[PDB]
């Protein structure tokens, strides 16, 4: 999962 | 001194020397005043490239753990292990460190709704980068504490900034995130970010000129997400 | 325990966590042996990212002077020199380090020849970078021990090392890069660097399966600074 | 000038  | 402390700020950025613009910045969020977009976004880089390196580290160095856990190599395991609660350590302390800066200072004096949504966002942020390596207890600690900043962020957000705006977008994309890796809740995650894009897609019109990179690139994020969630 | 330090120094370097890497080594050369050729490396290295990243963001910073030097813009300037300054400190600090742990460890308990010629080499290689920066007499004295360290690697290495021999290569490219950047000097700059490739070309049989790659290379960068040069 |  990517984040800002 | 406020302008100096700022320029300082730049000068560390581009030599790469991020504790030190951590602590030019530091600095000017303790004169108790909103801060300038700019300002906002020169706190967030500083505080991000280090905690950025120490995730980074906790990431190889559990990887290595997993190897050596999996060979049974017993006696570089106690090496392993102490050097990721070292680094453990300093995630702590630079999380608790901008959180405490955020609760004493920026919240505090926080004026607009942007900064109010930046300030509970960041401090969501942080708690769930405790939680990221934390166990047992204090994994549930920085979960309801996060989710309590995700919360008041959101409310902020709901009634104050358009659904494009870039830090309601990166709040989604975040809070979804926290649900996903922290609570475990891929089903949330999911209704949260879908309506996060869809609520964007809506009002695509309200796309301000300043932020429209961030916002697209925000909704790339989500979307990209959503495909490796389903 | 000599095993363990190495091992911490290797976790160290995944991590890219390199003052630990260079605590780790440090401990091992203050035990007074001749280090195995990976722990050669694993010192080099682990020095050479420390004060890489110095003399990267010294260079931002004098570009930056230099910018508001042109400009006429004042007010900055103490503040860039400042900061140019603590950094020249960094670097002092971290070259007098390696230069005290090799004039009282390794240069001392060395007993190879590939040992002497790279301890030799690494003293003319950190003092050089004390040169870098300095002004006056003290790139004078700067000057003057970096050629007198790589004058001893030079008279080891020409008796005991093929000409091939990277480490032999490599100090021939760096003592032409001190003759070109510091005693300004063209003429022997090029004089070193052709002789050290040609001298490689005529005994290409020499090259070892360990470091052909790395001989290469070091002879590419060889034929690239004679072109910059002329 | 590059160095090794």
């Amino acid at each position: 999962s990517i984040s800002r | 001194d406020r302008e100096d402390l700022v320029y300082q700020a730049k000068l560390a950025e581009q030599a790469e020397r991020y504790d030190e613009m951590v602590e030019s910045m530091k600095k000017v969020a303790g004169m108790d005043v909103e801060l300038t977009v700019e300002e906002r976004n020169l706190l967030s880089v500083a505080y991000k490239n280090v905690i950025g390196a120490r995730r980074a580290s906790w990431r190889i160095i559990s990887s290595i753990e997993q190897k050596e856990e999996n060979k049974g190599g017993e006696d570089k395991l106690k090496m392993i292990r102490e050097y990721r609660q070292m680094v453990e350590t300093e995630l702590k302390l630079i999380c608790c460190d901008i959180l405490d800066v955020l609760d004493k200072h920026l919240i505090p004096a926080a004026n607009t709704g942007e900064s109010k949504v930046f300030y509970y966002k960041m401090k969501g942020d942080y708690h769930r980068y405790l939680a990221e390596f934390a166990t047992g207890n204090d994994r549930k600690e920085a979960a309801e504490n996060s989710l309590v900043a995700y919360k008041a962020a959101s409310d902020i957000a709901m009634t104050e900034l358009p659904p494009t705006h870039p830090i309601r977008l990166g709040l989604a994309l975040n809070f979804s995130v926290f649900y996903y890796e922290i609570l475990n809740s891929p089903d949330r995650a999911c209704r949260l970010a879908k309506a996060a894009f869809d609520d964007a897609i809506a009002e695509l019109d309200t796309l301000s000129e300043e932020s429209y990179k961030d916002s697209t690139l925000i909704m790339q994020l989500l979307r990209d997400n959503l495909t490796l969630w389903t």
